[PDB]
């Protein structure tokens, strides 16, 4: 803490079923490693039984 | 489930979100649930997994249904009546 | 009076027994949108009928609309001359 | 969106006429731009009656 | 006036219209209750359709051929209040159906978790917001554009 | 016993004790003025 | 057919069961280990004892060996071995191949995913028009 | 294409996730990595039918999945016979 990790995310894939409507961040990755870190959580649920679904730092586009 | 289980509440649930199949309907929000359980309300997969109780249940339905026809048709001969 | 409407019921059922289903979804977001802008919808995520409810919702319509039809018809030929 | 939509994001490279999909998801159906050119021929011929 | 037949103050094939049905539904010579108690053909009815009479109101109103009524609805000669009057009514009432219906709504998603409050429905018809919709004066109108509800929520 | 800020709650279908009533008060106005169509004002 | 009865699995008869095309073409028989004798569900509408082995009998189509594999582990073992026959024996060897279990690695085999580009946005349009010059053939 | 319906996500985990679906999908290959690193839209796919039960359960993220080859075996079919 003292930078930000998971205050608020909108998401900008287009396929993402939340896409905008921004919600939910959680432990995003503390890597240089991958490409599909970021767990990101909303209530808003989606097409299947359970969504809360990971996403990645491309773009992935302020809040701001 | 366990709104409390067994031997200590007489205390009735209404309240906290309710109930069927596991994943039980979410917490979070959906139409369809009040579309299913008028919808099988009773399909006896589920309540319990041995039979135990069911036809413990079947009879009192019976019940209230000729009861009702009574109901039915007091109102019936009534009207005929009067 | 009723022989039009459930004449009416009857020709409504072809609706619910003739189409798709991510159909009436794909539908039921340009609503779901309109709704966000004036801040009106999301809680309890309205969606559309369960594959199956939808043919629920044929068939009981195609019946008590083609059937009260001729309760209609009926009675309405024999009151009156028969 | 013949080119899709949440449903169906993707649904594409057949656009036209790929009706049906998998149950699950919501349950999901005559959700072709087809199908609704199918479904649409029903109202022509109710509108033009 | 406007081209349907006028009003009542003369409106023959209205006249017509009065007298045959209602009156002859009458014709049927009797059918008894010389005292009788109970059956009400007989007084109103007919008399609560009937008295209905070279008076209805007045009302103007157009009364086309056959000589049942026409609605118009212009701004003019009688005709204003068969939209306008019972319009603005529709208008009014409605909207503060919806105005309480954009507010036993924009009063949660809040707290500790709010999943389903609303198929029970603590206080019913919201009341408490209820009342705002009479409680506008301008409201939404002014409201709606500015602010709250704003562009930037647009 | 409700005083400032939201209350009780309420079943399903008091929707039914809404339809029945409230509504059906408005017959209750359509035999006061058995009739419509325009209407005088107040 | 008796000259040879190899048979290990156990039904009495059906109207089920294949009927001409697996002679012609592609033939799919299952087989497996047993315990003590019980008594089973089927493909084919029902049932009959099992005992012991090869405990080799053959379905018309795979997806019917595979369905009893549910069918065949709840109740439980480990083995069950599913084969396709021709007529003209192989090419095609369906089980056999490495490790069974789908859910372990030794390798790859398969499936890249993705063809050309990944599942972000195709808004874009299907391309060119069909041209054999343009990699559009996996 | 001949059997070309995404059902790929990101995890490809398939623990409480996903397995159902008539031999189709040997998975588990790994790729280097993703957490449970199990990965890949499919197996080597010309042996069975088209369920869409392939989702059904464990994420796709994008598509569903469905029928779609066209080009259509009989053995892909269920009858020829
Ligand atoms: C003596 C037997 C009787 C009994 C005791 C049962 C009992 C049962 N049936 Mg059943 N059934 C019966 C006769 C009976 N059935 C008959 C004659 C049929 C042929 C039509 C069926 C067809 C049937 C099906 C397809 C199903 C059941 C299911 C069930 C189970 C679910 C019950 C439920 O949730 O209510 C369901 C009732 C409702 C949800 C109420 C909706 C009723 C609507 C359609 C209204 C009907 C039209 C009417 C004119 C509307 C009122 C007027 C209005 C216009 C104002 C239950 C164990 C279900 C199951 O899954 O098994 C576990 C399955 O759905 N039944
Ligand atoms: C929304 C649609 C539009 C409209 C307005 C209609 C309207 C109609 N269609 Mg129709 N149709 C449509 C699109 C439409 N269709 C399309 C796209 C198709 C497919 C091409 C069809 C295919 C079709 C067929 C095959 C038929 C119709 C028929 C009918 C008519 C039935 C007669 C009637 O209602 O008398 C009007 C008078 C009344 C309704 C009086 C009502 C009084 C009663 C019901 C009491 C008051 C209401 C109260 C709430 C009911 C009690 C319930 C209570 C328990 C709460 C009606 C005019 C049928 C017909 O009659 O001839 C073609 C015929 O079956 N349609
Ligand atoms: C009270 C209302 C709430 C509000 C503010 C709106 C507002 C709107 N709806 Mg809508 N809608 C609602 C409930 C609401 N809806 C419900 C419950 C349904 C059933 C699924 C719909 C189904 C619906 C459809 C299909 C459409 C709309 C559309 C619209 C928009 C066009 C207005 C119109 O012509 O529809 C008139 C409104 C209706 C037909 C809704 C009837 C239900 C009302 C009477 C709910 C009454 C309040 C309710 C009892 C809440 C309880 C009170 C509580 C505080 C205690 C507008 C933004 C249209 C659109 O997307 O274009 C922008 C589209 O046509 N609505
Ligand atoms: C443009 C419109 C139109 C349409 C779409 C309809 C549609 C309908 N009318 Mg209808 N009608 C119309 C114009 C129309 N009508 C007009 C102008 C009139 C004159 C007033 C009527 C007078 C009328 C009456 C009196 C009745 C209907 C009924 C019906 C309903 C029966 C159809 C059905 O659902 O089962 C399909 C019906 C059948 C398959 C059986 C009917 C065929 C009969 C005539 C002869 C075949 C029997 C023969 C011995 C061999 C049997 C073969 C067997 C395998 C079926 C249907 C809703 C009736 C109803 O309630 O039906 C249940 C009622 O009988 N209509
Ligand atoms: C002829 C039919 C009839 C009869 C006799 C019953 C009888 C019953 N229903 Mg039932 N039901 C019916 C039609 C009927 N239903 C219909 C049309 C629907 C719409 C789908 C339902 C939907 C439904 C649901 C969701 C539930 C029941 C349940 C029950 C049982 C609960 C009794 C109770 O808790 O207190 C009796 C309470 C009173 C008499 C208080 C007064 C209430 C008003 C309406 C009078 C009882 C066996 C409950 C159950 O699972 O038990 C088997 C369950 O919650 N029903
Ligand atoms: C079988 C069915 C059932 C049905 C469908 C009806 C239907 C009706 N009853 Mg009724 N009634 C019933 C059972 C029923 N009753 C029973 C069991 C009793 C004994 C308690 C009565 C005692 C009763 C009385 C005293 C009255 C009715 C009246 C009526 C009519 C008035 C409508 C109404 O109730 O709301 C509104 C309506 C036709 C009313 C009537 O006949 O006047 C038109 C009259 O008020 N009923
Ligand atoms: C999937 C299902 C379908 C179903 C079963 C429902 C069911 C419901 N909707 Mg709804 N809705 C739908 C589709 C559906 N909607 C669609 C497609 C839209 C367009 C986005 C809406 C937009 C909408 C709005 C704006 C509202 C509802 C509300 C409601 C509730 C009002 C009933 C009520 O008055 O509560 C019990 C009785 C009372 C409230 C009377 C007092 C009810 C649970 C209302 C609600 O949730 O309550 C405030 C209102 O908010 N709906
Ligand atoms: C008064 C008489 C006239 C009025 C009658 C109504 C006719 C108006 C119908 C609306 C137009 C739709 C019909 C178009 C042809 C059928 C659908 C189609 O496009 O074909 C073909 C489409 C295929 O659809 C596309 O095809 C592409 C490749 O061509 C893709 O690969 C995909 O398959 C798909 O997207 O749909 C069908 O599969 C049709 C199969 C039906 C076979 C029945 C043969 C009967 C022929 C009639 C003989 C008389
Ligand atoms: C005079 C007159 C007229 C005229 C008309 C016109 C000219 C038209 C138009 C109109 C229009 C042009 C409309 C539109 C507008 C716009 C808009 C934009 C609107 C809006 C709105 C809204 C948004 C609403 C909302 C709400 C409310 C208020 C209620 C509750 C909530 C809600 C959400 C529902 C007519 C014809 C009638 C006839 C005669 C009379
Ligand atoms: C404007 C509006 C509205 C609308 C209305 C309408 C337009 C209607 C209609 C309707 C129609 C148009 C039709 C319907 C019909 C219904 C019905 C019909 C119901 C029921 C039934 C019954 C009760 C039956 C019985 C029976 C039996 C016993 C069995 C079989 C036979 C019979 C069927 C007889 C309202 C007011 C609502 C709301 C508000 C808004
Ligand atoms: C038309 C149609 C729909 C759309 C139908 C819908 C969305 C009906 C559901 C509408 C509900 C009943 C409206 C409920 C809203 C009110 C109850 C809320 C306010 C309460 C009141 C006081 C008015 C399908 O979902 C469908 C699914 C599968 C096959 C065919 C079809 C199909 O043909
Ligand atoms: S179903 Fe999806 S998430 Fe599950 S293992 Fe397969 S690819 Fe991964
Ligand atoms: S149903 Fe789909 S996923 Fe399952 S095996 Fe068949 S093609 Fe593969």
């Amino acid at each position: 803490i003292g930078p930000k990790r998971g205050a608020k995310v909108k998401i900008l894939r287009k396929e993402s079923y939340w896409y905008k409507g921004t919600g939910s961040v959680v432990a995003v990755d503390q890597d240089p490693n991958t490409r599909y870190p970021v767990v990101v959580r909303f209530n808003k649920v989606n097409y299947a039984n359970v969504s809360t679904n990971n996403y990645a730092l491309d773009e992935i586009v302020e809040v701001e | 489930l366990v709104d409390r289980d067994p031997i200590k509440t007489s205390f009735e649930q209404w309240a906290k979100p309710g109930h069927f199949s596991r994943t039980i309907a979410k917490g979070p929000d959906t139409t369809t649930w009040i579309w299913n359980l008028h919808a099988d309300a009773h399909d006896f997969d589920s309540h319990t997994s041995d039979l135990e109780e069911i036809s413990r249940k079947v009879f009192s339905a019976h019940f209230g249904q000729l009861s009702i026809i009574f109901l039915w048709l007091s109102g019936m001969y009534f009207h005929g009546a009067r | 009076l009723f022989f039009l409407g459930a004449h009416f019921v009857w020709a409504f059922s072809l609706m619910f027994l003739f189409s798709g289903r991510g159909y009436w979804q794909e539908l039921i977001e340009s609503i779901v949108w309109a709704h966000n802008k004036l801040k009106v919808a999301p809680a309890t995520q309205p969606r559309a009928l369960s594959i199956v409810q939808g043919r629920a919702v044929g068939v009981t319509h195609y019946l008590l609309g083609g059937i009260a039809t001729t309760w209609a018809f009926f009675l309405a030929r024999i009151i009156a001359v028969g | 969106d013949a080119r899709g939509s949440k449903l169906m994001p993707d649904k594409k490279d057949f656009g036209y006429s790929f009706p049906c999909d998998g149950p699950g998801r919501g349950g999901t159906c005559d959700i072709s731009a087809w199908d609704d050119f199918y479904l649409a021929v029903f109202w022509m011929l109710n509108t033009i009656g | 006036d406007i081209a349907g037949l006028t009003p009542c103050k003369e409106s023959k094939q209205f006249a017509k219209r009065e007298k045959q049905a209602l009156k002859k539904l009458q014709a049927s010579l009797k059918l008894y209750a010389d005292d009788s108690a109970p059956a009400l053909a007989i007084k109103a009815t007919m008399e609560k359709t009937k008295k209905r009479f070279d008076n209805y109101g007045k009302y103007g109103l157009l009364c086309g051929s056959d000589g049942l009524p026409h609605l118009i609805v212009s701004g003019d000669q009688r005709h204003w209040g068969e939209f306008i009057t019972p319009g603005i009514l529709f208008l009014y009432i409605a909207g503060w159906i919806g105005w309480v219906g954009r507010s036993y709504l924009i009063a949660i998603r809040d707290e500790k978790k709010p999943t389903q409050k609303e198929i029970i429905i603590d206080v019913p018809l919201a009341s408490s917001l209820l009342f705002r919709g009479f409680s506008w004066p301008v409201a939404a109108y002014r409201e709606l554009l500015n602010g709250e509800l704003v562009d930037n929520n647009f | 016993m409700r005083d400032l800020k939201t209350y009780l709650s309420v079943a399903p279908v008091v929707s039914t004790l809404w339809f029945g009533a409230l509504a059906g008060l408005l017959i209750e106005i359509n035999r006061f003025f058995p009739d419509a169509l325009i209407f005088p004002f107040f | 057919e008796l000259d040879p009865n190899t048979p290990s699995p156990i039904f009495g008869g059906s109207t089920g069961g294949l009927l001409r095309k697996a002679q012609v073409e592609e033939f799919y028989v299952i087989t497996w280990d047993s315990p003590k004798e019980q008594i089973f569900e089927m493909p084919t509408g029902g049932a009959a004892i099992m005992r012991e082995g090869p405990n080799l009998l053959k379905l018309a189509r795979k997806e019917q060996c595979l369905a009893l594999g549910t069918r065949l582990r709840s109740k439980y073992k480990i083995k069950y071995q599913f084969y396709r026959v021709f007529p003209n024996g192989e090419v095609q060897y369906l089980h056999p191949k490495d490790g069974v279990y789908p859910e372990k690695v030794n390798a790859g085999r398969q499936g890249v995913g993705q063809n050309f580009r990944s599942i972000g946005k195709n808004v874009s349009p299907i391309e060119v028009k069909f041209t054999g010059k343009q990699p559009y053939d996996l | 294409m001949s059997h070309s319906v995404k059902i790929y996500d990101t995890c490809i985990g398939c623990t409480q996730c996903v397995r159902a679906c008539p031999t189709d999908v040997l998975e588990m290959i790994p790729w280097g990595g993703c957490k449970a690193k199990q990965i890949a839209s499919a197996p080597r796919t010309e042996d069975c039918v088209g369920c869409k039960r392939c989702e059904s359960a464990c994420p796709t993220d994008f598509l569903s999945v469905r029928v779609y080859l066209w080009h259509e075996t009989t053995r892909s079919m269920g009858l020829a016979y």
